[PDB]
């Protein structure tokens, strides 16, 4: 006997192709929500209790699979933490190198939100184009390091293979003054049309006093008026001597949280033309040569460090503890996501119609391997 | 230097709260375990509102779950770790929830819960199947006194499709 | 701090502004036909493994820092890498004192349902004259095993090459 | 016997707060002076969101303004007179507003501001003329201080329009 009788609980899990892979249940009241709590961790491989068994060194590749659309951003916050409790000399041709791995893995990832947000907005143009254009990206991180995804590139210490040479060097400088020029075919069917901006017009509003201290951290309350960027308060990397120009808007509807990721992009991009004409002097890519021989014991002296990067999504950080042997006592990868479109979330869809569960789903940018850990 | 001016204002208006600044933004201190609850909010009241994940390590030797709370600033830049030591029995596993003061804590609350140890007494959302359905629930596998490699037996007979003995560490 | 805009971000939403999106009716498709335009991949693309017989000393020091616990060793003491579980992060190439284990470009490595094509995943690797079976014989980018020919009792496995040597060894035990 | 149990209830939540349960709902307690601005919020989230007058007596012998706060209940009707002792003369009459827990005492502290001696640091309406224009607000006429039959002379010359003495006391 069906025990509601007046709300029906429609619920997109994982075969959906809107929701990725985490599953919302939704207390459907004909067309509207009225309670919408989600059931996380269809994903949960575990890295807290797994990631504590492999030395210090290895638990990079490991450590990669938290975060799927940026492959670098989960390496080079590990890599940051552990250059603190050993206490590196990390050169200067180290942290150019992991400086703009980590801004064209930030182009990437807000191209992977692009094109999974036009999957399931209804326009596929504007998905085949941000893929066409993430894959050229794609095809020149595979001349520096590895593979597509998952590049496992920033051990501890400094990075694993160099820069070719000019030859790659100078094919940046194409791709990015050839994305420059097509970033204006971009605004014209994601960001122009009279359809998407009466589409996401004043869906889920999300007020001031309601992002800052909910658990968001990323650049979708930084559309609400709060003044943080993480590059620009404590910069890292060879940031201080970039000079981009943040978003801040006012708003905190749905299309403000979208407006501010492609201003992000525009200024990203910026960035990495700006990054590239300074060009890295000489230096070495690893760190030292006696301190990282019989690389399995790796006796790293105790404490902690606290690490923290901002993402596509979300600024998120890293916890290690060291106890003092060749492992990591406690790796903890704090998702983006977690109280950034669960919680959030669930205040976020009651009163919103069934046609904006998927793209106020995509304007968070939703990742769900971070909820889970 | 400004942080060291900030926990010297974080000082004046609590007296345990031995506060250790580390590189420039990095203020870490503990406080005793059940004097936080009456203590979070001075340090969101006075410029951290935003919470992120309450990370909380284990210590076998000492039997204590060290819950770290991690606080953050927004017009600085600073990362607070402000940390307890509760015991470590599950009849002691008790803990006072920030849910009045922060809205963050809805949610990590829930995962340190279903993960390990702690019971958080004034919160409504604590046996929800939030992750780790059935019969992974029913005992907590990110503490110490659960072991891989001896679970995973138990759970799946063999771990090779192929041969020799490929389940084995180091 | 910086704040760029006042309202200089946000645009005016437009009535017939997307048919600047059909611009490409007429441009050449960015496709490519893999069968057959093939792709060249990069010079040091991380594939499969590549052990040298004659300077592997059995030290185990990659089974150490193999993520995935798949670098398991036998005797006649070298290893036998499978891909059952491996990332390919390749922490065993500049981790291996001696050399005595590279990364050749090759990934390509499609096996089906039954077990006797299973058992193409557990090869001891091969010396780097399997880079004559990268190029000089047809050059496809594929595992150049593709059967294995393992006898209970008689343990003497036979990697069936593309055309070249059946290469047979006898193993017996693993571990230390 | 039910603020009994109320008082030991906030007791345990604060250590300085000998709390004395009068006939049968009038709990009224001491705390010291500048400790109660981290104390009124564990009086306003227990059970007594509702704030009466700050009411200020003050004493010349022992030179404190000793002034009390009224809080009240809603579920059980009790009142509680939770009071300080702060010092006498202007240079030290400092007391720390509460505003941010109770907008009760956005008015109250004006007219305890303006009335006698006493000034409240973080709040806004404080130069504003309230109440007792000048020459008022020259100064304070309801300490122990300003005597009347005295200033009423210098600002009235006669006070009887008709004959004798109808100026004295007694
Ligand atoms: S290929 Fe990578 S994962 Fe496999 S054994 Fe070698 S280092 Fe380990
Ligand atoms: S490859 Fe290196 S670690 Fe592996 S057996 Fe040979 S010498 Fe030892």
């Amino acid at each position: 006997y069906p025990i509601d009788k007046d709300t029906y609980e429609l619920f997109f899990g994982p075969q959906h192709m809107a929701t990725e892979n985490f599953s919302i249940i939704l207390k459907m009241d004909g067309n509207r929500v009225v309670k919408a709590i989600a059931n996380p961790g269809f994903l949960h491989r575990g890295f807290e209790k797994l990631a504590e068994y492999r030395p210090w060194y290895t638990n990079i590749a490991l450590l990669l699979r938290i975060c799927v659309p940026e492959p670098d951003v989960p390496e080079a916050i590990y890599s940051m933490a552990v250059d603190e409790i050993i206490g590196w000399e990390v050169p200067e041709r180290a942290q150019w190198i992991r400086t703009l791995v980590l801004e064209m893995a930030r182009v990437t990832a807000y191209l992977f939100w692009i094109m999974g947000l036009s999957f399931k907005l209804g326009v596929y143009t504007a998905g085949q184009w941000a893929a066409a254009y993430r894959e050229r990206f794609m095809a020149l991180f595979e001349q520096l390091t590895g593979a597509r995804v998952y590049h496992i590139y920033t051990i501890p210490g400094g990075v694993r293979r160099d820069i070719p040479g000019d030859k790659w060097l100078r094919q940046v400088r194409d791709t990015v003054e050839y994305l420059k020029d097509k970033l204006k075919d971009f605004d014209n069917v994601l960001f122009e049309n009279y359809i998407t901006y009466k589409r996401l017009e004043g869906i889920g509003v999300m007020d001031k006093k309601f992002a800052l201290e909910e658990g968001v951290t990323g650049p979708n309350l930084r559309a609400t008026g709060v003044a943080y960027d993480v590059r620009k308060s404590d910069p890292y990397l060879l940031y201080p001597e970039l000079d981009f120009e943040i978003p801040v808007l006012k708003e905190g509807d749905a299309l403000a949280r979208v407006l501010v990721r492609r201003y992000e992009l525009e200024q990203d991009l910026y960035i990495i033309e700006q990054l590239l004409d300074m060009g890295p002097p000489s230096g070495p890519y690893k760190v030292q040569d006696p301190k990282l021989k019989n690389l399995p014991r790796f006796k790293v002296p105790p404490g902690e460090a606290f690490a923290h990067v901002e993402a596509t999504k979300g600024d998120f950080g890293a916890y290690v503890v060291s106890d003092g042997g060749h492992k990591p006592y406690r790796v903890h990868i704090r998702g983006p996501s977690i109280a950034h479109g669960v919680r959030v979330l669930e205040q976020l869809l009651v009163g919103a119609r069934l046609a904006d569960v998927p793209a106020i789903l995509m304007s968070l940018d939703n990742c769900p391997p971070d909820i889970d850990r | 230097e400004k942080g060291e001016e900030i926990v010297k204002q974080i000082l004046e208006k609590a007296p345990y709260a031995e506060g250790k600044v580390r590189r420039e933004r990095r203020l870490e201190f503990r406080v005793p375990a059940d004097k936080i609850r009456d203590f979070l909010r001075i340090m969101k009241e006075s410029n951290f509102p935003l919470m992120l994940q309450i990370t909380a390590v284990d210590w076998p030797k000492e039997g204590e779950i060290e819950l770290v709370y991690h606080l953050i600033n927004v017009e600085l830049g600073t990362h607070a770790m402000v940390k307890t030591r509760i015991p470590r029995d599950l009849d002691k596993a008790r803990m006072p929830t920030v849910k009045d003061i922060y809205p963050a804590a809805e949610t990590y609350e829930r995962d340190v819960h279903d993960f390990f140890g702690v019971y958080f007494e004034g919160n409504e959302k604590m046996e929800m199947p939030w992750i780790l359905d059935d019969p992974e629930r029913g005992l907590y596998p990110h503490r110490k006194d659960f072991d891989m490699l001896a679970y995973v037996k138990k759970k799946y007979k063999i771990l090779d499709r192929f041969d020799e003995d490929k389940d084995k560490y180091v | 701090f910086r704040i760029a805009p006042e309202e200089k971000v946000k645009k005016k939403p437009s009535f017939l502004k997307p048919w600047f999106g059909l611009k490409y009716l007429f441009k050449k498709p960015v496709t490519i036909k893999i069968p057959y335009e093939f792709i060249e991949p990069a010079p040091r693309y991380r594939g499969f493994h590549t052990l040298d017989w004659k300077k592997c000393i059995g030290c185990n020091m990659c089974g150490q820092i193999c993520p995935a616990r798949a670098i398991e060793m036998t005797w006649i003491p070298h290893p036998k890498i499978d891909y059952g579980r491996c990332t390919f992060c390749q922490f065993c190439v500049d981790v291996c004192p001696t050399g005595a284990l590279g990364f050749i470009e090759t990934y390509m490595l499609t096996t089906t349902w039954r077990e006797e094509e299973l058992l193409l995943y557990d090869w001891v690797p091969i010396e780097p004259e399997k880079f004559k079976e990268i190029q000089e014989k047809f050059k496809d980018y594929k595992f150049p095993v593709e059967k294995i020919e393992f006898n209970k009792e008689t343990k003497e496995v036979t990697y069936y090459l593309r055309d070249g040597t059946t290469f047979k060894f006898k193993i017996l035990g693993y571990g230390l």
